[PDB]
């Protein structure tokens, strides 16, 4: 996962 | 079966991101060849989230939600974020294919069935901004991307699901  | 839905880790302080509509269902694998589904989800809840956050998790024979739907997720690192209805975590330690194909038919079950509550095509990985999205395709394809993950696909590789037969399995659904 990954908000960048 | 009835689908049975664990909530105890569902984590309600995640923050909103975006707004409805979210025409997306991200399918994501968790790139963690040892941690079980509890573990995931123990880790989901306490984590920074800026370092990435989800709705539900696949493993051990059991489904978990462990963040919000309908609310935006920071799981894609871009600007589709901001269109995730729902996305998904399976996880890596299985053992054997049997072990695996036991988690990913409840994978391809539930990213269905989150499109379907969230009103979206039941396709995988599609040109429209509507329906149900890889993490790769995400990453490949979303505005202001800053994501170098690949997921799934690999780990359904490593266990002798073809992209064919993921695409397959999401949009006609699963058959004997």
């Amino acid at each position: 996962a990954x908000k960048x | 079966a009835s689908m049975e839905i664990n909530v105890s880790k569902l984590r309600t302080d995640l923050p909103q991101v975006g707004v409805q509509p979210y025409r997306q269902v991200h399918a994501h694998s968790t790139g963690n060849p040892h941690s079980t589904v509890q573990n995931e989800a123990d880790y989901h809840w306490r984590k920074d989230p800026e370092l990435g956050f989800f709705s539900h998790i696949v493993g051990n024979g059991a489904i978990m939600q462990v963040g919000p739907v309908d609310n935006g997720a920071w799981d894609v690192g871009g600007g589709w974020n901001a269109e995730t209805y729902a996305a998904v975590e399976l996880i890596e330690s299985h053992s054997t294919k049997e072990e695996f194909m036991t988690d990913y038919r409840l994978y391809i079950e539930l990213l269905r069935n989150l499109a379907d509550e969230a009103g979206l095509p039941k396709t995988l990985d599609t040109g429209s901004l509507a329906g149900i999205k890889t993490a790769e395709y995400a990453t490949n394809n979303q505005p202001n991307n800053h994501s170098d993950h690949v997921d799934p696909y690999p780990y359904l590789a490593k266990w002798g699901i073809s992209r064919e037969q993921f695409k397959h399995d999401i949009e006609n659904g699963l058959t004997i």
